[PDB]
């Protein structure tokens, strides 16, 4: 990863505009849930 | 059967429809969903010696941007095209003055007519495609993720914010699917968005080589 | 072969009035051997939700994107049959470097020391001799990065 | 995006376990009505949500770039931070929040 | 480049703090002036700790951005991680 957080090859070709999609190392992340995609229509309403 | 070459017919058409469409032509909602009545009932019923020819089925159609365009796409009867066919298809190609047009083989087509088509088309792009291959829109396509042609002052801003050169850029290879149903000359520049399941959406940019 | 799948992976999920995803068991079937395209190409087949297991095949009847997709997918498959989980960025790097070239890079001789890269590191993994021969016989500069 | 219902999804900060804390660190009672006004919530998360840059520019498309990279973690952040969400389960105060 | 115009990630990163650690250390350990008041420390790592808290790093870090461009960021305007 260059200092534009563009993950680059040794002659510098662009093999992802960020690191991961998404520039975030990987030491940092969890598990978690959406708690949206889920639930119905009738409760999506209900509940938000 | 007759049947099933009507069916094969009409995918064809509509995978074409669907081609233009993407690439970006005056195509008709209408003629874009066609069903197999309608087509029935519009270009002829039974191929093979009926009203369905393989040469009526030709579309004329222009450019959203400029109506001058007018990209044409042919239809060979034969289970080979040779030679003397693209000479008259040449021939048609220069009468109405158009610059694009497109050629759906059956089967497949010689060495020579591949040697005429590439040399033969700095003024006049042509371009390939089996006949399977419009059986299905690639893009459709799960896997295949939605492509979009960028335009050249498009591409000097990107390379601008981004400091790049176009080499330094991934490549897509010229005969890639992709790119010949999009009909792409070298230099371009495709983007690519795709889903991802770390940041919701990726922009990715490829420069046909 | 016939049967009805029981994982949600190969099971049809689609999104009902009501919002709720459904898990719906519809017919699948597995083909020893490929012929993607006419598989296809044939009447009663999904254009949409058929893929394959062979790479070359995928790769010249979709395109490269798609074989970015489906590699990720099938990698994604085969680390965590067992159980084992990895991140998805290490994948996704995997299969984009061999994706970005626009072709199919295999990962062995024949496909990382034909790349504009040095020959410094060109000979480090294999080939180690003939690499520095065809460097001094094109006079090849090594940018030293 | 998300066929198969696959609602486990890798993000960078744990956000339950955020709120936990805090509702832990203040000793909010959950019993008693709250003191923060859905508004407030409301431009927190989006000024929020323009503090967290990865595709840092002004210009349409670094701004797209910057929209496209961070979707997945906005969406999530909006999703648990809802004003009803934030009313009833969590029942935060102004200071927690 | 001048002060305007300057676009980089204002967070100095643990590379760069390793760094900047290592070379302040080793320059105090050749005899070299202490930037903050020390209270009977003798290692230079944790001097080099306590005065990298006080914000006062006598070095100014070059970032070479992949163009070639070079981006000179002085240490107590950027914000430590901690």
């Amino acid at each position: 990863v260059k200092y534009d957080a563009t993950v680059r090859n040794s002659i510098n070709q662009v093999v992802q505009l960020r690191y991961g999609e998404d520039g975030l190392a990987g030491e940092s992340v969890e598990f978690q849930n959406l708690a949206t995609l889920k639930p119905s229509n009738k409760a999506f309403e209900k509940k938000f | 059967d007759d049947e099933e070459e009507t069916y094969r017919l009409w995918k064809i058409r509509k995978t074409i429809m669907q081609l233009c469409h993407d690439r970006g032509y005056l195509v008709t909602q209408d003629e874009l969903d066609q069903t197999l009545e309608e087509f029935k009932a519009q270009f002829g019923d039974k191929p093979s010696e009926g009203r369905p020819r393989r040469t009526d089925l030709t579309v004329l159609v222009a450019h959203n941007d400029d109506p001058t365009d007018q990209m044409f796409v042919f239809f060979p009867e034969e289970p080979k095209v040779g030679i003397k066919t693209i000479k008259v298809y040449c021939q048609r190609m220069q009468e109405e003055n158009i610059t694009r047009a497109l050629i759906v083989v059956q089967q497949g087509m010689t060495p020579s007519a591949k040697q005429s088509l590439v040399d033969m088309a700095p003024k006049y792009i042509l371009e390939q495609f089996l006949q399977q291959e419009l059986l299905i829109n690639i893009t459709e396509h799960e896997l295949v993720p939605e492509h979009v042609v960028m335009t050249k002052e498009e591409v000097t801003e990107l390379l601008a914010r981004y400091k790049l050169r176009e080499n330094q850029l991934p490549r897509i290879q010229a005969g890639d699917p992709v790119a010949r149903y999009f009909g792409i000359k070298r230099g371009q520049v495709v983007k690519i968005i795709r889903p991802s399941e770390t940041a919701g959406r990726y922009i990715t940019y490829r420069l046909v080589q | 072969y016939m049967h009805l799948p029981q994982t949600d992976n190969k099971k049809k999920i689609i999104i009902t009035e009501d919002g709720e995803f459904k898990a719906l068991q519809e017919w699948i079937l597995e083909t020893d051997g490929v012929s993607l395209m006419r598989v296809l190409s044939e009447k009663d087949v999904d254009p949409v939700r058929t893929t394959s297991n062979d790479i070359v095949e995928i790769f010249t009847v979709l395109g490269i994107e798609a074989v970015r997709k489906a590699l990720e997918r099938e990698l994604y498959h085969v680390i965590s049959f067992d159980g084992s989980y990895v991140n998805y960025r290490h994948l996704a790097l995997l299969c984009d470097t061999m994706t970005c070239r626009g072709h199919l890079m295999a990962i062995t001789r024949h496909g990382v020391n034909r790349q504009d890269t040095g020959p410094l590191m060109k000979c480090s993994f294999e080939e180690t001799v003939d690499v520095l021969m065809e460097a001094a016989a094109h006079g090849e500069s090594d940018p030293m990065k | 995006i998300f066929p198969t219902g696959d609602s486990k999804v890798v993000l960078p900060c744990n956000l339950l376990r955020m709120i936990w804390n805090a509702q832990k660190i203040f000793h909010i009672n959950p019993r008693l009505p709250s003191d923060l006004h859905p508004i407030k919530v409301v431009e927190g998360v989006k000024e929020l949500s323009k503090k967290l840059v990865i595709v840092n520019g002004d210009d349409p498309l670094s701004r797209q770039a910057q929209e496209n990279a961070t979707l997945l973690f906005n969406i999530h952040l909006r999703s648990t931070l809802c004003s009803r969400r934030m009313a009833e389960e969590f029942r935060l105060s102004g200071e927690a929040f | 480049q001048a002060n305007q115009k300057r676009i980089t990630t204002p967070y100095m990163t643990k590379y760069e703090r390793a760094r900047v650690l290592g070379t302040r250390a080793l320059q105090i350990a050749m005899c070299a002036p202490v930037m903050v008041e020390l209270e009977g420390e003798t290692d230079p790592l944790l001097i080099a700790m306590k005065e990298l808290k006080a914000r006062k790093i006598p070095i100014i870090i070059r970032r070479y951005l992949p163009d070639g461009s070079y981006e000179d960021w002085g240490v107590d305007e950027l914000i430590i991680s901690d």
